[PDB]
């Protein structure tokens, strides 16, 4: 599939 | 009410910046749970305090078939522990990785369960989830969906109330969140659009490695579908992936109800969805209970090992 994704916040 | 010692520590399930997740046996009961163990140092140091509290609160007052339940939640000098129902089936991300694409039927099933869960959170709990992604959708022993990881939720969101916070996962952000506009609860539907897009299409609907280029695609490119995708599937995804939230399926006052009525879901009896009366299209095939097939070997093949948080501690009512 695609690379694993990261949850962020700002 | 419990401590670190009331559990045996059988297998590692993930490790990341903020902590680890261990498959556990509870001594007093024999029930297997999933312990998220956060390093207090890191949470405070990485500014993740407010999110961690939000997750405690959201899990505490939600009970739903397709949201990860929380059994106990406690602390130590160096640790925050969340003790939760084990999703034996691993992440949806794990299965797509290996199958490429799901059939429409199988995507319909996972999507009904997500729709049921996001509806309960919107209409009953006034919560907007905001972080819908494959990584955050797990399977339980039976193959029902479990939404995990609630730290980016916004609370006390009633009807068209709107938020400002730039958060989520880049590949999944809604156009209105990218515009840096105020935004409403329809962001969850854009998300449902994306995961359901990935389930039926085997790729994300917008992708570049460069965030800013990815963000342009999300804001500017109109969707396109594999030519094998059926028209009802195609209409659902078009409606969920409208860039204008006021045009998004699920974007009105009707909310979830608008998606429940879509021809894509014609067969579905929403009350059976909630009551788990539907044939899951995939039962995780575990030999036992500490079978961790559907979790990465990078993790499963390992050996295992500052302020007080007011009112963090919690045990699940009987
Ligand atoms: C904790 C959830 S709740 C029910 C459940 N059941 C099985 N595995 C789980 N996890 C999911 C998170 N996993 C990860 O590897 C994630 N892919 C990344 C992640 C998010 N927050 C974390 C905190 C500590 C370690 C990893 C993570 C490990 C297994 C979970």
């Amino acid at each position: 599939g695609r690379p694993r994704t990261t949850s962020f916040a700002e | 009410r419990v401590t670190m010692n009331e559990f045996e520590y059988l297998k590692l399930l993930g490790k990341g910046t903020f902590g680890k997740v261990i498959l556990v046996k509870e001594k007093a009961t024999g029930r297997y749970y999933a312990m998220k163990i956060l390093k207090k140092e890191v949470i405070v140091a990485k500014d993740e305090v407010a999110h961690t509290l939000t997750e405690n609160r959201v899990l505490q007052n939600s009970r739903h078939p397709f949201l990860t339940a929380l059994k106990y939640s406690f602390q130590t000098h160096d640790r925050l522990c969340f003790v939760m129902e084990y999703a034996n089936g691993g992440e949806l991300f794990f299965h797509l990785s290996r199958e490429r694409v799901f059939s429409e039927d199988r995507a319909r099933f996972y999507g009904a369960e997500i729709v049921s869960a996001l509806d309960y959170l919107h209409s009953e709990k006034n919560v907007v989830y905001r972080d819908l992604k494959l990584e955050n959708l797990m399977l339980d022993k039976d193959g029902h969906i479990k939404i995990t990881d609630f730290g980016l939720c916004k609370e006390g969101i009633k009807d068209g109330a709107t938020m400002k916070t730039f958060c989520g996962t880049p590949e999944y952000l809604a156009p209105e969140v990218l515009e840096d506009n105020d935004y409403g609860r329809a962001v969850d539907w854009w998300g449902l659009g994306v995961v359901m897009y990935e389930m039926m299409c085997g790729r994300l609907p917008f992708y570049n490695q460069d965030h800013e280029k990815l963000f342009e695609l999300i804001l500017m490119e109109e969707i396109r579908f594999p030519r094998t995708l059926g028209p009802e599937a195609k209409s659902l995804l078009s409606g969920l992936l409208k860039k204008d939230p006021k045009q998004r399926l699920g974007g009105g006052s009707e909310d979830a109800k608008e998606i429940m009525q879509h021809r894509f879901f014609a067969g579905i009896v929403w009350q059976h969805v909630y009551e788990k009366k539907l044939s899951p299209p995939f039962k995780p095939q575990v030999t036992s209970e500490t079978d961790t097939r559907y979790f990465d070997e990078e993790f499963t093949a390992q050996m295992i090992t500052r302020p007080h948080f007011p009112q963090f501690d919690y045990s699940a009512s009987s």
